[PDB]
RNA sequence: AGAUACCGUCGUAGUUCCGACCAUAAACGAUGCCGACCGGCGAUGCGGCGGCGUUAUUCCCAUGACCCGCCGGGCAGCUUCCGGGAAACCAAAGUCUUUGGGUUCCGGGGGGAGUAUGGUUGCAAAGCUGAAACUUAAAGGAAUUGACGGAAGGGCACCACC
């Protein structure tokens, strides 16, 4: 029966978004930081916070945290800011084109193209979910 | 008192960069600040409370009796509103409802009945307004009449500066909750009503979020 | 967009709208989508007329350019399909994104910290991202939507008819949207293709992030 | 707006819907200015002038804004006549 | 006040449907009005079937099922907890939960 | 059945205003409808229309703007003098600036104001503002 | 008026002439049943000889004797 | 009293009221 | 306690058919009827049309059984700031102070009372028509919060249990 309170959880989240630098994985490293970055009149309330901090400091190293938005999560977008892969689905020369879509391009400028491949329409039209 | 404003609409008001709230009723942009009204129309503003109505929700043991202040508002030249705020004491609701009255002050269209000569005196059409079952219907009158009405819908039509009017309240006007709002809606449907005056096609002049955008880029983030 | 040969649907553009799966529509038809549809296929699929896909997005780019401030144009995606697709628009264009969880009450409630008072909204799915549409209909906030054959044209002012359901169909319809705004503002010329790849905008499946280490090993 | 003299006698002339012609009230908050940026025939870029079409709140919840904005730009010289 | 849109029943263009009797009571409740259940069930449930396969002379004889279409009156359906009161929006769900 | 053509055809135009439809097909085409619609055209509340000729009663498609608030008929056809006309224009029109009661005078179908100039009343048709 | 027709004055007047009797104030002032049963008989006042005194008890929550007079 | 059984008691007594008018014929 | 009650066992008229009477029901959709107009969609029922294929008598077609849609009318449905309404709700209860498409019946605070009386039909029970005296500050509709239930479901506790 050890569920963290809102003066422990929020109080921890205010530290981590501000102080990602000073904290770490180990408790005793960032137990003593809470003497500097918090003015707490309670030894018990300190360990409750500083303990939950480390549990969230193990969650920035495995994923993102819910109530966080840091320079590392600006850096997270920065890494895939220009993620350019191998030539994707818009570098294809044989593409599946539906035959009745050949009519809606023939009416436009695009009668017959270079890098398409046509198919044939599917008889025995059975698409609907059976009623019930 | 400062009022360091929050909204983009209210940010332009304090700097005296919007000329008046005549643009605000053109672009239909919501006055969600209470110091835009006290800035402009606060000058000749007279705030009078209609009703003090306690309401009792039944609790486990005893009653929780709150109070309600139906506050009429308006300068005597072309603007009125109605504010309803429910609070547990008599000093909070009266102070609180004037703010919600100011947030919903509307322009009233006054004009002319019969010969269209002199000062604007009356409602320029037979507007209607109905909330609940109350049906207060405001008609243009001949000049120097006074508002021939009940104590309360006169009390708001006096505040508008609409001197000449013929009222015809219909339904349960006993409940002053529906009787102040229904008369208010009628003088909120004066500029909702297309008269042949308004046919000079409206060209869409530049919005104060477009007009003053460079002011709205280097005063905040 | 109207009988200009410069903003004509180019030869490089149709083969992106074929390969992505944007002509591939739904089985159900909203009555106000006959105005954006050619003809119903076999297997009950609606062909979105890809000229009537194109023509709308150009004015939708005129709309974003018509806003002088690039910042206040909010861009919305709560469904994962377009969360990255709207986020890559944000940095390039100079706009503000909503990449999952729009807080109901941001535009109306002042004293919420996230108080966007925007001037224009861009919406992925009107059904999924329905929450800002209401608040967009509570302040004078025009509504742009990347609509579909299934999605309604409700509370939206310009519709961009897409297949906004498919994974790689969404980000391509965001890339063409992101291009056309930067083209008009004065980044890109209509002689050369834009260097930024549309696959950048496609939302990467965390199932397929567990693959690429082995895929090209 | 005229009195018998002729001068503007009311305190503002309100907006009027570009789609339906029914006027836009002082607290119709669901109303929309909608500016469209003007494109040069050859350059393909913003000029400085702007193309404006407003719709009242009663039409956006009707679902006929993007039917009317479509027509307010089909034969006003923005979007293709064939379309 | 009109609690249900249909009048607690499922006739809309008849006026008269012949009543089939209750099973728990014998209340004359109309056909559409009655909460109808159709039971499709083994004649021995789960514990006895363990044994009777050894007493069955034939090569793995699958049992006959027992078919009861129950006709509940509304005072009987809610006595035996077949049906159940629902919230004002939950009322209108005609979807039978598996 | 349809017992008033000037009512049920102009009940059809008012639903197309309140919705906001650009044009409306009003199915009966009587001699009274055209000379009603013209007095809304000549005063310029509605745009122009055309009467579709089949070998039946015709059909009418009217180009509507949102300038028309309400087209309101009066049934039956009540006789109106010139002093009684003052009371009709009171309770049935909004302001005494805009809004017309059209009525079938001996001189032909025209608004109350032209019947006031020409000094000849008749049976009443309806109003429009 | 449910009927509005131009020659319907002999049903508007005749129906009004019928349904006015369902008005409880009208029928009271126009029958010979209420007029006769009035102890005064269409009078504003009346003299009368006192022939006993009645201490009439007050109706509901107010417990008091309303000292009245039989006349 | 149920409006049905009030109606029944008014009927039983109408049958009685008629019987105390029948004896004078 | 008592049940000329609920429960059980018998059981008379009744239930059944034919021939007459009777004319009333929560006869309810508690919503008159003919006409027009004003949203969307999935269904379905009947008729007719148009549209690939599947199987059916193969001996190819006429044609069913499916199948995609369309149209006409009916039975309801689903959604919606069309709009209304006191609300619950309703594409009708909408187009209604911005009040008139036509027409029938009918209501006028609660009781007294569908009572008295006459008239009238019925074999009778009773039906239709139908008051008044006197009486009274409410009767009521819808919804909200609580309390309560010999209502349903979910919790907590050695001042409960195991």
């Amino acid at each position: 029966g050890r569920v963290r309170t809102k003066t422990v959880k929020k109080a921890a989240r205010v530290i981590i978004e501000k102080y990602y630098t000073r904290l770490g994985n180990d408790f005793h490293t960032n137990k003593r930081v809470c003497e500097e970055i918090a003015i707490i009149p309670s030894k018990k309330l300190r360990n409750k916070i500083a303990g939950y901090v480390t549990h969230l400091m193990k969650r920035i190293q495995r994923g993102p945290v819910r109530g966080i938005s840091i320079k590392l999560q600006e850096e997270e977008r920065e890494r895939r800011d220009n993620y350019v892969p191998e030539v994707s689905a818009l570098d294809q020369e044989i593409i599946e084109v539906d035959p009745d879509t050949k009519e809606m391009l023939k009416l436009l400028d695009f009668g017959s193209l270079s890098n398409l491949q046509v198919t044939q329409p599917t008889v025995g039209m059975n698409f609907k979910t059976p009623r019930g | 008192k400062e009022w360091l404003p929050v909204t983009k609409l209210g940010r332009l008001v304090k700097d005296m960069k919007i000329k008046s709230l005549e643009e605000i009723y053109l672009f239909s942009l919501p006055i969600k600040e209470s110091e835009i009204i006290d800035f402009c129309l606060g000058a000749a503003l007279k705030d009078e409370v209609l009703k003090i109505m306690p309401v009792q929700k039944q609790t486990r043991a005893g009653q929780r009796t709150r109070f309600k202040a139906f506050v009429a508002i308006g300068d005597y030249n072309g603007h009125v509103g109605l504010g309803l705020k429910c609070s547990k004491e008599v000093a909070t609701a009266i102070r609180g409802a004037i703010i919600l009255a100011k947030l919903s002050i509307v322009p009233v269209r006054r004009g002319y009945w019969g010969n269209k000569i002199g000062k604007p005196h009356t409602v320029p059409c037979k507007v209607t307004g109905r909330c609940g079952s109350v049906l207060v219907r405001l008609i243009p009158a001949p000049r120097g009449t006074g508002i021939v009405s009940a104590p309360v819908p006169k009390k708001l039509l006096l505040m508008a500066g609409i001197d000449d009017c013929y009222t015809s309240a219909r339904g349960c006007t006993a409940t002053l909750g529906n009787f102040a709002k229904a008369t208010f809606d009628a003088i909120s449907k004066t500029y909702s009503y297309l008269t042949p005056d308004l046919w000079k096609e409206t060209v869409f002049t530049k919005s104060p979020y477009q007009e003053f955008t460079n002011h709205l880029m280097k005063t905040h983030t | 967009s109207g009988a200009l040969d410069v903003l004509q649907m180019k030869e490089e553009d149709v083969l992106k709208f074929l390969a992505a799966g944007t002509h591939l529509g739904g089985t159900n038809l909203d009555f106000q989508m006959e105005q954006y549809i050619y003809k119903r296929k076999s297997d009950g699929i609606y062909i979105i007329n890809l000229k009537r896909t194109w023509e709308k997005l150009l004015l939708a780019a005129r709309a974003i350019v018509a806003i002088e401030n690039p910042a206040d144009v909010s861009v919305i995606s709560s469904r994962n399909t377009g969360q990255r697709a709207v986020l890559k628009f944000a940095a390039a264009t100079g706009a503000t994104p909503i990449a999952g969880r729009f807080t109901p009450g941001t535009f109306t409630n002042q004293i919420q910290a996230a108080f966007r008072e925007p001037r224009l909204l861009v919406v992925t799915d009107p059904q999924a991202d329905h929450q800002p549409l209401m608040e967009a209909s509570y302040v004078n906030l025009p509504t742009i939507a990347l609509c579909n054959t299934d999605s309604p044209l409700h509370y939206v002012d310009i519709a961009i008819p897409c297949n906004n359901k498919g994974a790689h169909s969404v980000g391509l319809m965001w890339w063409m949207l992101a291009q056309e705004v930067l083209r008009m503002r004065g980044t890109i010329s209509r002689e050369h293709p834009w260097e930024v790849m549309p696959d950048l905008y496609f939302y990467r499946d965390p199932e397929e992030i567990e693959k690429e280490e082995q895929a090209a090993a | 707006m005229q009195s018998n003299a002729g001068e503007f006698v009311d305190l503002y002339v309100p907006r009027k819907c570009s789609a339906s012609n029914r006027i836009i009230g002082a607290k119709d908050h669901a109303s929309i200015p909608m500016n469209v940026a003007e494109v040069d025939k050859v350059t393909g870029r913003f000029n400085g002038q702007s193309k404006t079409y407003a719709i009242c709140g009663a039409i956006r919840r009707m679902g006929e804004s993007d039917d009317s904005i479509l027509r307010l730009a089909k034969s006003h010289g923005i979007v293709s006549q064939n379309f | 006040t009109k609690k249900r849109r249909n009048n607690g029943r499922a006739k809309k263009g008849r006026g008269h449907v012949q009543p089939i009797r209750c099973t728990n009571c014998a209340c004359c409740v109309p056909k559409d009005k009655a909460i109808k259940k159709f039971v499709i069930r083994n004649i021995v449930e789960a514990a006895a079937v363990r044994d009777i396969s050894e007493v069955s002379v034939f090569d793995a004889y699958v049992l006959p099922k027992l078919y009861v279409k129950l006709h509940y009156c509304v005072s009987c359906a809610i006595h035996s907890k077949v049906v159940r009161n629902r919230s004002r929006e939950a009322r209108k769900d005609r979807t039978p939960p598996p | 059945v349809r017992m008033n053509v000037l009512a049920d055809a102009l009940k059809s135009i008012n639903n197309a205003e309140k919705r906001g439809k650009r044009q409306v097909l009003i199915r009966p085409c009587s001699k009274v409808i055209v000379r009603f619609l013209t007095v809304m055209m000549k005063h310029g509340y509605i745009g122009e229309f055309e009467i579709i000729d089949d070998h039946r009663a015709g059909k009418i498609v009217v180009n509507l703007t949102g300038r028309l608030n309400k087209c309101g008929v009066i049934s039956p056809r009540f006789d109106v003098q010139l002093k009684d006309l003052e009371k009709w224009q009171n309770n049935l029109l909004p302001s005494r600036q805009f809004g017309f009661i059209v009525l079938t005078t001996s001189a032909g179908i025209m608004d109350h104001e032209e019947a006031r100039r020409k000094h000849t009343g008749g049976k009443i048709l309806g109003f429009f503002f | 008026g449910k009927c509005r027709g131009l020659r319907t004055a002999r049903k508007l007047r005749s129906h009004r002439r019928d349904q006015k009797w369902h008005d409880k104030q009208y029928k009271k002032a126009h029958l010979g049943t209420a007029l006769k049963a009035n102890p005064f008989g269409g009078a504003s006042h009346a003299k009368g000889i006192v022939l006993e005194k009645v201490g009439v008890e007050a109706k509901q929550p107010n417990s008091a004797i309303r000292k009245c007079v039989r006349v | 009293m149920r409006a049905k059984w009030r109606k029944k008691r008014m009927r039983r007594l109408k049958r009685k009221r008629r019987k105390m008018r029948q004896r004078s014929k």
